[PDB]
């Protein structure tokens, strides 16, 4: 992103330079593919874009040569580069049909209708809060700028005491200046366009409006200066609204070694100080990715009481009881407790933030659940079989908590290498896999040393206060 | 053509917009209006909802929405298209030992490749950098 | 031909001199857009980027892409050259290549384990039979309900295999823990232990199926991702 | 049937009639639209005291009003009642033709004096080198106000007088004749 | 039902004579009698 | 009317042509440009 009013060449020496940059990085970039001209944000001469491409992954493999450490290196680069407004490298996101970069997306609407200006110094104390603040890194407005505009007064009085009409001088200026494409030629049996515009060197600069003529209803030429003035003005190029709403995006992404949801919660925050700083009526939205972040973390909840529900339920129906239900379910939480203890433990150690509350996490925990429920229905099952044979509730319990105590470790383990190698991947796609393993060992662990302990201890409590 | 972005803002998109609501499966509208006289509406779906039916819905909408916009909107005409900014795939073409020129190199990409390419199976879009040969007329004002 | 535009007629002077077009303007052969500048490392280039279509395999349309390009590369002029600058797709390669490698790797660790409890190779043969009648089942019905191979059925997958071999190790545990202890035929010594855990079997089978069942009725993008998940994980555990 | 596979299958056979139309009728616009369901509630807009226009009414009914409506949860659409008004210009045949100026006249006096121009970009695409800015050029030209078009030259007298459209013609801001007015209770309002 | 209409008759020969054409006379008529929409302005922001 | 193949190709055929990619599981386009004037684009679709 360039100044406003930038032309095409100060855009093209800027990415030349950048080029430059990702090109001498010979250990880690293959090609780098530019266009000047164009962005996401929208086609204007002020805006590039560049397409760089790694090496395989298996000629990267020291530390320096990673991804994330590539990053850092070219953010150095839009505070070496003088003309660039920002030159930010970006990465793509972990599904790619869901955005087009990685980080967070926002949306600050004008929900009190306090006009523009007021939404552009809101949205200038946002990015300059955000800036100083250490859990977010390359946060930017992702629009345009207001810029300098030429406007252009036509005396409607003048021009008809002078004979010309408005319609006439909107064909002659937009031909001249803007261009038009009249009808087709053929060029070697392909039909391509004629385009009719005025030279160079006479659109340039507001002086060169001077040039160009029109003729009047007798015939004669009047000059355009005869019937129109121009003036220089400071507007918005583009104006965008988010749910019928005027606004503007904001975008960025985690500093090293914060996750998307800390980022989320770090930016919210500093829109919570705005009412402080005499700024009111102000509100966001988290678009694109981030809602998609927000609505699955809200979920989990549900999702665990349901599950929780149906084998509780399930769990009643075939045992023809509701003492054991309770039973399992009141194991669940020490199989559970080890997914969480070692999820959190892999990410202090490793410095992982991709060892989080994310969505496979929450499978992991359903996984988890099942296990610690398989356990305990092995052990109360032969159980309150052995009881109705007439053993008492202790005796019972016992035999079978020894009977059945050799299966049980061995699916479980079976179960813990199951997921080993999950836990244990490296590159391409390693993240998600360590979530899911790292869930499933922690769980497998806890209930393999916990769990056992605590099935035969419920069992015998509720059926000693609930008997027979 | 002609018009600024308030101008644009408060005669087109909003309109539109005010059309677009009540579609069946929305889940938000973003819009920008641009000085040099153009407006953008983008529709996001809630998942699950078929992308044909959407576009159909969103055409029967707006050929109601049309008739209240200015005639000089109307008569370059509005357009509906469903797609994703992202992009699949970039593929480059270059001159390795400059036999060709630039201006042959885009002309060929423009006529012989660019077509085929956006009809094979499972490409939505196609985006063109460089462009294909044009006849132009430079004038000259004082000339005229 | 520019010159024939050049020469197109305009107008008679006063005088009678004509006006043609070369008079006022210069006519030559351009392009017909100008608000780009594309290079590839540094150099002037043309580029072609593709968007998918709506719920399409990535991986067919760059095949696909790539077929039909190079059927056109043939009738190339003479110094012209193309080559990807921005593709995504290697990446889906190299992904689903590694989550196989994980499956296999697992297979082989739950065989150790098992071969490490049930100390027989007869025994332990038994229930290494099951993971690919199993697993290759699973793939069978899922596809008929129009699942793909995709990462996290693949993940489901590895997460099920041991899992999948619960009952089994149940069943076989029972029948040389009886021949044991009882030093009878293999076949009365397996039916006697198919009628004594039967319950156990159903039991396990019951609460596993039971847990990932609900997840499969949620909605919205997270409700796609669940049920990759729910379905390969309930029918394993059915088939299992 | 599918009401919208109908709809459009409809308006896409439409498509193929408008050049046929008259340039009349295809400036009014042609609108095609489905049964669907009916009206949960109407609304009224009105003031008490007669102390707002009705005019005013339907500005504010139109500009705050209409569209966060649009926007409720549950709304499928929203439907004014009052249409808008229009600019109307009244001739006077005596007054025409003591100027010997025609209805005709008037029209092209009217298209050809109220436009919208347009002049491209400062420094555009294809400029000279060493260009150092690049901006966007945006005029007004249309007519803003009534008292613009009553000033709207028409041509000049023998003696040298300035005829313009007030000339021979009332202007006034009126009402667009295809919609007409509504009252809630036997007083001006707008409904929703 | 059907109502009462007015019909106007032109003299294609008369015209000629007083030296006025057909489509002057179907001009002046239709724009005096029937009206006609010419373009349109945006008074603050409406297009009217 | 009145035209012929060629100027039927260039003004007609070639420009509907031009417009008709992006379409969902379509398999090739037929084209004629005839000597009456008339213009045929026949598009084939995938099963299903
Ligand atoms: C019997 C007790 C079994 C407890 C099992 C643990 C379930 C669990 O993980 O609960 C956490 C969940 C809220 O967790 P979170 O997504 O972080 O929301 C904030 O909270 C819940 O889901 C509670 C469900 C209770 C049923
Ligand atoms: C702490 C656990 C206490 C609950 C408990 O242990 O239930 C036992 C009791 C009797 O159960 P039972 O002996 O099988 O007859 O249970 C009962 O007396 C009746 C319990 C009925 C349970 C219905 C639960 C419905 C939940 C769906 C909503
Ligand atoms: C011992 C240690 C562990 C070894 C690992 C295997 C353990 C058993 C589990 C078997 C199931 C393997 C499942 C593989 C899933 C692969 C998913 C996938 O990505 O598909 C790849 C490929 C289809 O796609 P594509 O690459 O385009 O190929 C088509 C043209 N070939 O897919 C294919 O082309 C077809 C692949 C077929 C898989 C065959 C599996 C056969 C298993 C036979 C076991 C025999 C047991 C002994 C029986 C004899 C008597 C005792």
């Amino acid at each position: 992103q360039l100044p406003p009013n930038a032309t095409l060449d100060r855009t093209g020496k800027v990415i030349d330079t950048m080029t430059n940059f990702f090109m001498n990085e010979k250990d880690t970039v293959e090609s780098i593919f530019t266009v000047s001209g164009f962005s996401f944000t929208g086609v204007g001469q002020n805006a590039g874009i560049g397409f760089v491409k790694l090496k395989d992954w298996s000629k990267r493999t020291t530390p320096e040569t990673q991804i994330g450490s590539l990053i850092q290196r070219g953010m150095a680069l839009n505070m070496i580069i003088k003309d660039a407004s920002y030159v930010m490298p970006l990465q793509l996101p972990a599904m790619p049909e869901l955005g087009v970069t990685a980080g967070f997306n926002l949306q600050l609407k004008d929900s009190s209708g306090q006009g523009h200006e007021k939404l552009i110094a809101a949205r200038n104390t946002i990015l300059g809060l955000a800036s100083q603040d250490k859990r977010l890194v390359g946060v930017r407005p992702n629009g345009q700028e207001d810029t300098p505009q030429y406007q252009i007064n036509v005396d409607q009085a003048q021009a008809g005491a002078m004979g010309v009409s408005i319609a006439e001088i909107n064909n002659t200026m937009r031909i001249a200046w803007g261009g038009s494409y009249i009808n087709d030629f053929v060029d070697r049996g392909r039909v391509k366009k004629v385009y009719v515009q005025g030279d160079a060197g006479s659109r340039m600069m507001p002086e060169d409006l001077n040039k160009w003529y029109v003729r009047n209803n007798k015939g004669e030429m009047v000059p355009f200066s005869a019937f129109a003035t121009g003036e220089w003005t400071y507007g918005s190029p583009r104006l965008e609204r988010y749910n019928g709403v005027s606004s503007v995006n904001i975008q960025g992404t985690p500093a090293p070694g914060v996750s998307s949801g800390d980022a989320m919660k770090a930016m919210e925050e500093i829109i919570g100080k705005l009412p402080s700083m005499g700024l009111q009526g102000f509100d966001y939205e988290w678009t694109g990715l981030s809602l998609e972040e927000r609505e699955s973390g809200a979920q989990a909840p549900f999702l665990y009481a349901l599950s929780l529900l149906i084998v509780f339920l399930c769990l009643a129906a075939l045992y023809e009881s509701w003492s054991i239900p309770f039973s399992v379910l009141l194991v669940v939480p020490l199989g559970v407790i080890g997914a969480i203890v070692l999820t959190y433990l892999g990410m202090i150690i490793k410095g992982d933030p991709n060892l989080s509350n994310n969505i496979y996490f929450q499978v992991a925990i359903i996984a988890v659940i099942g296990l610690s429920a398989k356990n305990a229905i092995l052990i109360v099952e032969f159980a309150k079989e052995l009881q109705e044979k007439g053993e008492d509730l202790l005796d019972a319990t016992l035999h079978a908590a020894k009977m059945r105590l050799r299966p049980i470790i061995m699916t479980t383990l079976a179960f813990g290498f199951g997921v080993l190698p999950l836990a244990l991947s490296t590159g391409a796609g390693a993240g998600s896999q360590h979530s899911v393993g790292f869930g499933v060992l922690g769980g497998v662990l806890s209930a393999t040393f916990l769990g056992i302990f605590f099935i035969p201890v419920f069992y015998v409590w509720i059926r000693s206060i609930f008997k027979y | 053509p002609g018009a600024s972005a308030e101008t644009v803002e408060n005669t087109v998109t909003q309109i539109i917009e005010q059309q677009m609501n009540g579609l069946d499966g929305l889940r938000y509208i973003s819009s920008n209006s641009a000085g040099n006289g153009q407006a953008s509406i983008q529709l996001n779906f809630e998942q699950g909802v078929d992308p044909d039916i959407a576009q159909v819905q969103v055409q029967n909408k707006l050929q109601s929405a049309t008739a209240l916009l200015p005639e000089d909107v109307q008569r370059q005409g509005v357009t509906v298209t469903k797609s994703g900014a992202s992009f699949l795939q970039v593929i480059a073409f270059y001159s390795p030992d400059n036999n060709l020129s630039d201006s042959d190199i885009k002309d060929y990409v423009n006529s012989s490749i660019k077509e085929p390419l956006s009809r094979v199976a499972g490409v939505g879009e196609v985006q063109v950098f460089g462009g294909s040969y044009a006849m132009r007329i430079w004038l000259d004002p004082a000339k005229l | 031909t520019p010159e024939q535009f050049k020469n197109i007629f305009l107008k008679n002077t006063a005088s009678g001199a004509e006006v043609r077009l070369k008079d006022v303007a210069r006519v030559e052969l351009g392009s017909d857009n100008y608000q780009f500048d594309s290079k590839f490392n540094g150099k002037p280039a043309a580029g072609l980027a593709i968007k998918i279509a709506t719920g399409a395999n990535a991986l067919d349309t760059a095949e696909a892409v790539e077929q039909r390009l190079s059927e056109l590369r043939k009738n190339y002029p003479t110094g012209l050259a193309d080559k990807l600058a921005y593709d995504t797709t290697p990446f889906i390669r190299l992904s689903i290549e590694s989550v196989v490698h994980t499956l296999i790797e697992a297979v082989i660790l739950v065989f150790i384990v098992m071969f490490l409890f049930l100390q027989n190779w007869r025994a332990t043969i038994i229930p290494t039979l099951a993971v690919p009648v199993v697993v290759l089942g699973t793939f069978a019905v899922i596809n008929i309900f129009g699942f793909s191979i995709n990462t996290l059925t693949m993940f489901a997958m590895v997460l099920a295999i041991g899992l999948l071999v619960d009952d089994a190790i149940v069943v076989v545990e029972n029948v040389e823990r009886v021949m044991s202890e009882d030093h009878t035929d293999p076949v009365t010594a397996t039916s006697r232990s198919m009628q004594q855990i039967s319950g156990a079997l159903v039991g396990i089978t019951s609460v596993l199926t039971a847990v990932f069942v609900p997840m499969a009725f949620f909605g919205g993008t997270t409700g796609v991702i669940y049920r990759q998940f729910s379905i390969t994980l309930v029918t394993a555990m059915v088939l299992s | 049937v599918d009401p919208d596979i109908a709809q459009v299958q409809v308006q896409n056979k439409l498509q193929s009639a408008t050049a046929l139309l008259p340039e009349d009728v295809q400036r009014q616009g042609v609108t095609v639209t489905k049964s669907g369901a009916s009206f949960l509630q109407v609304i009224a807009f009105y003031s008490p005291d007669n102390n707002l226009s009705d005019s005013d009414i339907k500005d504010y009914v139109n500009s705050s009003i209409k569209e966060p409506l649009s926007r409720v949860a549950g709304v499928g659409e929203v439907q004014v009642f009052g249409g808008s008004y229009a600019m109307r210009i009244w001739l006077d045949p005596a007054k025409l033709t003591s100027y010997q100026l025609t209805p005709s006249d008037i029209a092209t006096a009217l298209q050809a004096q109220n436009s919208q121009v347009a002049v491209g970009q400062l420094g555009g695409a294809p400029a000279v080198q060493g260009q150092v800015l690049n901006a966007t050029v945006n005029a007004q030209s249309l007519l803003q106000t009534p008292e613009q078009f009553k000033n709207i030259f028409l041509k000049n007298t023998a003696s040298g007088a300035e005829v313009r459209l007030k000339d021979v013609a009332r202007v006034e801001l009126g009402s667009d004749n295809y919609q007409f007015d509504s009252k809630f209770n036997g007083k001006p309002a707008a409904g929703l």
